[PDB]
RNA sequence: AAGCUCCUUCGACGAGUCGAGUAGUUUGGGAAUGCUGCUCAAAAUGGGAGGUAAAUUUCUUCUAAAGCUAAAUACCGGCCA
RNA sequence: UUGACCUCGGAUCAGGUAGGAGGACCCGCUGAACUUAAGCAUAUCAAUAAGCGGAGGAAAAGAAACCAACAGGGAUUGCCCUAGUAACGGCGAGUGAAGCGGCAACAGCUCAAAUUUGAAAGCUGGCUUCGGCCCGCGUUGUAAUUUGGAGAGGAUGCUUU
């Protein structure tokens, strides 16, 4: 990968998350 | 029709993508110097010398295909003319 | 079709092609989702025993019975009744029921450690040299040509003295 | 009688084409280099101020590092590359700038030594962009620009830069916007 | 810096100095062969700007196209015409993209950027091994350059309603007959 | 203009196929009939081919002396 | 709006001398109707009486043109010997003879078919 | 309207329940992928173009990156916990800006947003 | 003397034919078939919309005319007439309802080129002033000067001006000369059938104050 | 190394390309519906496309001539079922 | 005399790559005629068949020089209706879309135009004891930063690996 994306995935990762009906 | 509160909107930042910058107009006037007039632009420029602006103005429109053009090349043609004759 | 034929009258086998799908259809792993799914049972089923939502979007269908799945002012303005110019940026400061909804929010709740950011050797030694010669005039260590040949400004100087304990 | 490589009559016809067409201006100006004498001055002050080559770079990191295991000022060298050169001269940075006379593709040159006017900077035309290569460890340079030196030499900088505008920009002056070529007679 | 310089230069192409540099060479590679390497960019801004870099693996090739009609008009451009022929010539490069250089009487001349896909200083680089993949062989060859793209219609807007996802495919959907099961 | 020399014969484009064997070949404006009135020398070749491309014939001047009428102020 | 004065004193920046006593005919070759064109044609929409209405005005004027024209002697008989070019090209005339021998010929057509 | 060989040219869709099952275990297996994740992107209210549908709302594509800093949630941080964000629309008017912002800030009330690591 | 006219008293008149972007094939061959009528004037085309409308003016001046016939093309399907007297006179403006061409096959009959046409007005363009000033630039576009020598010298056309409903419809019709029984002329139309809705009459050039404004006129 | 905030500092956006004329081809599509060949050949508070009789082209909405990208879609062929 | 540079070549030098097949589906180029209009030539057939070139498990398209006139929408693709409507046409044969609306699926990005200039920081090869050493590419520009509903530089204080 660029080091751009590299750096975007390090601090803005895909998260873990729930929506409580 | 409806009724809604409009709302100010922030500038865009596309809006004239042409150019307002001094730097672009510098390399502009530089090449123009430096390069030269094509063959039309240099019949122009000697019929406006000449004060015969209607022929320059039809001449330009005929070969450019526009009157918006034209008046475009005969004026920055005219300010060249102005120039080269304040350098003189 | 005349491949098809030369295999059916020729000796060699039948190469059989194992059911191998490309995606998983059912949770894996050792969290909490997985413990729980049920195979048998379909998504919106699933969510609803969870307590969860599975769809986010407009109803799209008819959906079975308990589904739970598929979800003054001075100045005239219309956000103010909606309160409660830089917000955090990394992560939300968000302030009977079924059994593992309980346990998502236990392990999303659960205090978690940091794990503080230390200082290189060099660091420590430049904010020790500059604590030597000026002491707490953090303006004097800015203007210092020699010690501080990055001219940094005293805020930020004064702030990493505070991280290292050199006030 | 006998025949010729190809690629050597292109070269020279390529010679006799562009030296009798009638050559614009801005490419007519090429023609005219420094003499021997000024290149050789202004060779010796850029020899003075080479940058450095890559071993002597990890010599000098290696020497940084190994102090470190068991103070400096900014470095000055003579600045190359074509846009960097650009953008030192639009900046009013450059004090000298010597553009080489040879570069093929010649457009990449042509407004240089009319910036150079504009913006008011010395410029001078070199023969060889080879001789601009040596001097910053590559194979070809097609400018170089000097742009502040040490004070031991500083006078001498001056010096050179007064020589070229006395003894290059004076004698190119008039010639500099005349047509070049021509075959009358 | 300087290719600011070379674009506004080269948007003035009837001037002295643009005109003279076009017609010396011009001369020279009419008397060069039809598909000849070229060893740098003789327009840098333009070949800078579609997108080739000065590093191994890439390569400039200039082609010289008769000009003219097939009153049976070519649908194909010439710039197309010369990716193609270039492309057979160097069959084991990708054809990156192409650029007007020159024109004449009886020919018109352009310069194709080319990228070696088994280099490994391409193959390692995030921005170009896309053409690596081998759904990028042959790209001048199903009109996927800037050519193959204009000449295809592929815009937005009611004026390319029967091309902009492909005139064929198209074609063939709305000459589909769809009986569904409850009818 | 294309109107300055406009003919006194008032016609457009037929041929003369028309009015041949009349005697006369059209009217006037008043109405009145208009009769019908009765070193080496290859490489010199090379450069005046290449000269040949680029001659402007159209200006007096095709080779003027360059004013700078922009890099005479200095910035 | 209808600003009456204005549009007076506008076409009186804009008139010439158009006087029979003091101009001739034959300078505007204008000539104006009588009748004023609107109890000819009782309704707009069928087209016959309302392009009888406008023959009969323009025969108005053609008549007293050239009456007046006679008056002043200026040739107004376009004549056999006077060849000039045409308003749209001999093809489009070709056509429309085309189409006035092919309507005569079904018709007449038609009419031997009844006869036979 | 059979003008043309329309026989080389006919579908049927006797493959229409088969379609329906794949694209249920299609979503069953993005479930799978985001185990607690809803299988959806959160999307903004919208009102429909034309005078003849201007009556009605519908979903739209991404918050408006305004109808966000508004809401409380960073651009950055928006796609990565569910929201989908569209930079070209605009608000144009207090009163879609409301209703996407208390939409928004209807979906942080009910969000279990769980640690890094 | 260079005025192309050879007569007592000159009408120095001159027209300069325009269109506008967005123009149709009718809308062109209207252009072509009404240009061709007139001698004075001179056909150019593409005027851009986005420019200012006096600048009508300015292209005008360079042609040395000073009446400009304008078609303004809208949406692709709308044609708008400016007739407009170019230095300091009025301006109508009208709209053209129903085009019928002169490459229309059913017409049976033409003109010559340059031939005085006899101008023929209705009595309902004298008993008012906006009809006044719409005749008075009708006689000064549609009317060939005398010495003019790209006229015809023969006449054989008239054209026809009438207002039926708050409308002018315009026809030409041929002249045909046949012996009276014991010589009269007949009619047999040519051209362009096309009837103009009066939109707005201005006191300026292409600006100025509205003159006359027609509260009737219900847009395409 | 990274995100955000602020501002007595800056902010570069693709040319034998748009466009004009013309000949083919194509489309339901002369604002040529699109494309191509020939001739001429641009701009910079620019350019493109629309709205509008509304008093003059007011207004609206986007940035062409460089490039990558999964899914939903097709499938008389390949490995099977 | 000697050594650079540039350009054009040779080598059974080292490392690679292309060709053919298949072609149901896909992307281009080229391109008919029968037939219908109770004859037939415009038209239709059909931008189809045949022919030629080029890929993949899909391809193509694709993140607006878009749609719209709205209280606005918001990359591409496909299904439903739009709709046999608009539009065009020996206005005959007929040909024949698209916006909106409901749905399936959704994901965004990379460059060029900047001086790293207080340090070409970048990369292909060869030799290896595999740890780091040489030649070369490249300043006519290889890394980092930035891609116009943006961005940079300073300051600033929190928050991230």
């Amino acid at each position: 990968v660029l080091e751009k994306t590299k750096k975007r995935l390090t601090h803005f990762p895909q998260r873990k998350y729930a929506v409580k009906a | 029709g409806h009724k809604t509160t409009r709302r100010v909107l922030k500038e865009r930042p596309s809006r004239r993508k042409g150019a307002q910058s001094k730097r672009t107009q510098f390399v502009r006037s530089l090449i123009r110097e430096v390069a030269g007039l094509a063959p039309y632009e240099r019949r122009v420029i000697e019929l406006l010398r000449n004060g015969k602006d209607k022929r320059a103005r039809k001449f330009s429109k005929k070969k450019l295909g526009t009157f918006g053009r034209a008046k475009r090349k005969c004026e920055e043609l005219q300010r060249i003319i102005a120039e080269s004759r304040r350098a003189h | 079709r005349e491949l098809q034929k030369r295999k059916r009258r020729s000796s060699r086998p039948t190469i059989r092609m194992p059911n191998r799908r490309k995606k998983a259809l059912n949770p894996a792993g050792n969290n909490i989702i997985a413990k729980s799914w049920n195979k048998k049972e379909t998504l919106s089923q699933n969510y609803t025993r969870f307590g969860l939502v599975a769809k986010l979007g407009k109803a799209t269908g008819g959906t079975a019975p308990g589904n739970k799945a598929l979800l003054s002012e001075s100045d005239a303005v219309p956000q103010q009744q909606q309160q409660e110019n830089h917000i955090r940026q990394h992560d939300l400061e968000l302030e009977s029921k079924p059994e593992v909804l309980r346990a998502l929010e236990r392990e999303a709740t659960r205090p978690v450690e940091k794990t503080v950011r230390h200082q290189s050797e060099r660091e420590r030694e430049w904010l020790q040299r500059l604590v030597d010669k000026h002491g707490d005039d953090v303006a004097a260590m800015a203007r210092d040509r020699k010690l501080n040949p990055y001219q940094q400004t005293a805020s930020d100087i004064k702030r990493r003295l505070k991280k290292a304990g050199l006030l | 009688m006998v025949k010729w490589p190809e690629y050597i009559r292109l070269q020279r016809q390529k010679k006799i084409l562009r030296m009798r067409l009638k050559v614009p201006p801005a490419i007519a100006q090429f023609q005219y280099t420094l003499d021997k004498n000024l290149a050789a001055q202004a060779f010796k002050l850029l020899n003075k101020y080479r940058p450095e080559t890559k071993q002597e770079k990890k010599e000098r990191l290696l020497r940084e590092a190994t102090a470190i295991k068991e103070v400096s000022k900014k470095p000055y060298t003579v600045k190359y590359g074509l846009n960097h050169v650009v953008g030192l001269i639009e900046n009013k940075k450059a004090s000298l700038v010597l553009i080489a006379n040879d570069v093929d593709p010649i457009e990449l040159v042509v407004f240089l030594p009319a910036l150079c006017r504009k913006m008011g900077i010395p410029y001078a035309i070199i023969k060889g962009k080879a001789r601009l290569g040596t001097l910053v460890h590559k194979k070809t340079a097609a400018v170089v620009a000097i742009t502040e030196v040490r004070s031991e030499d500083k006078n001498e900088l001056a010096k050179l830069i007064s020589a070229v505008k006395e003894g290059y920009l004076e004698k190119v002056e008039d010639t500099r916007k005349r047509w070049g070529g021509g075959i009358m007679g | 810096g300087a290719l600011k310089y070379l674009e506004e230069l080269s948007k003035k192409k009837q001037s002295d100095v643009v005109r003279f540099l076009l017609r010396v060479r011009c001369w020279e590679y009419r008397q060069l062969n039809v598909i000849h390497r070229a060893s740098r960019p003789s327009r840098p801004d333009k070949a800078r700007r579609l997108g080739y870099k000065a590093k191994q693996g890439y390569v400039i090739y200039r082609v010289r196209v008769r000009r003219g009609g097939r009153q049976l008009k070519y649908q194909r451009s010439l710039r197309a015409t010369a990716e193609e022929r270039v492309g057979r010539r160097c069959s084991n490069l990708r054809v990156l993209n192409s650029y007007w250089v020159n024109q004449d009487s009886t020919y018109k001349y352009y310069e194709v950027i080319l990228v070696d896909p088994n280099h490994k200083a391409i193959r390692r680089d995030p921005r170009i091994n896309w053409i690596c993949n081998p759904v990028h062989k042959h790209r001048e060859c199903r009109g996927l350059t800037s050519t193959g793209k204009k000449s295809r219609g592929l815009n937005k807007g009611h004026r390319f309603n029967k091309t902009r996802a492909g005139r064929r495919k198209t074609w063939k959907r709305h000459n589909t007959l769809s009986l569904w099961r409850y009818r | 203009d294309t109107d300055y020399n406009v003919p006194v014969n008032t016609i457009g484009n037929i041929p003369l196929s028309f009015y041949d064997s009349y005697p006369h070949i059209g009217y006037d404006i008043n109405g009145k009939k208009i009769m019908r009135p009765a070193l080496s020398r290859d490489e010199l070749e090379l450069i005046r081919k290449v000269q040949q491309g680029l001659i402007p014939d159209d200006v007096e001047d095709p080779y003027p002396d360059t004013v700078e009428w922009f890099t005479s102020v200095e910035e | 709006i209808n600003n009456k004065e204005g549009l007076l004193t506008a076409l009186r920046r804009i008139q010439l001398d158009i006087n029979p006593k003091t101009t001739p005919f034959s300078f505007h070759q204008s000539v104006v109707a009588s009748k004023r064109t609107e109890d000819s044609i009782p309704q707009i929409e069928d087209d016959l009486q309302r392009e009888l209405a406008f023959m009969n005005q323009a025969l108005e004027a053609a008549r007293l043109g050239r009456s007046l024209l006679r008056k002043e002697g200026v040739p107004f008989t376009r004549p056999t010997d006077y060849f000039a070019e045409m308003v749209r090209t001999d093809a489009t005339m070709e056509k429309v003879k085309q189409k006035l021998i092919e309507e005569a010929t079904a018709k007449k057509a038609a009419a031997e078919a009844r006869k036979q | 309207h059979f003008r043309k060989h329309w026989q080389r040219r006919v579908r049927c869709h006797f493959d229409q329940p088969g379609k329906k099952v794949t694209r249920r275990l299609a979503r069953r297996a993005k479930a799978a992928a985001l185990a607690p994740r809803p299988v959806d992107k959160l999307r903004p209210i919208v009102r429909c173009p034309t005078v003849k549908y201007n009556r009605r709302t519908r979903l739209g594509r991404g918050f408006t990156l305004e109808e966000l800093k508004a809401a409380g949630i960073p651009r950055l941080l928006a796609p990565t916990i569910g929201i989908a964000v569209d930079h070209r629309r605009k608000n144009l008017s207090e009163e879609s800006l409301a209703a996407n912002v208390q939409r928004l800030k209807d979906y942080k009330a009910r969000l279990i947003l769980f640690p890094r690591k | 003397d260079r005025s192309n006219i050879i007569a007592e008293r000159k009408n120095k008149q001159r027209v300069l034919v325009l269109s506008s972007r967005g123009v149709t094939y009718r809308h062109r061959h209207l252009l072509n078939d009404l240009a061709s009528m007139l001698p004075h004037g001179r056909k150019d085309a593409k005027f851009d919309t986005k420019s200012r409308l006096y600048e009508l003016c300015e292209l005008a001046e360079l042609y040395n005319c000073n009446n400009v016939l304008f078609f303004e093309a809208r949406k692709g399907k709308d044609l708008y007439m400016w007739f407009s007297k170019v230095p300091n006179g009025p301006t109508v403006k009208f709209y053209a309802q129903n085009l019928h061409t002169m490459e229309e096959l059913h017409f049976q009959g033409n003109c010559l080129k340059g031939s005085r046409p006899i101008l023929s007005f209705d009595a309902a363009f004298e008993q008012e002033p906006y009809l006044k000033v719409i005749k008075e630039l009708f006689l000064h576009t549609f009317g060939v000067p005398q010495g003019h020598k790209k006229s015809k010298p023969f006449i054989d056309h008239v054209l026809s001006f009438s207002v039926a409903d708050g409308k002018i419809w315009v026809r030409n019709y041929e002249i045909r000369e046949v012996e009276k029984v014991k010589t009269d002329i007949n009619l047999i139309e040519i051209g362009p059938r096309f009837v103009l809705t009066p939109i707005i009459i201005q006191e300026g050039s292409f600006g100025g104050p509205i003159l006359y404004e027609n509260k009737r006129f219900i847009s395409p």
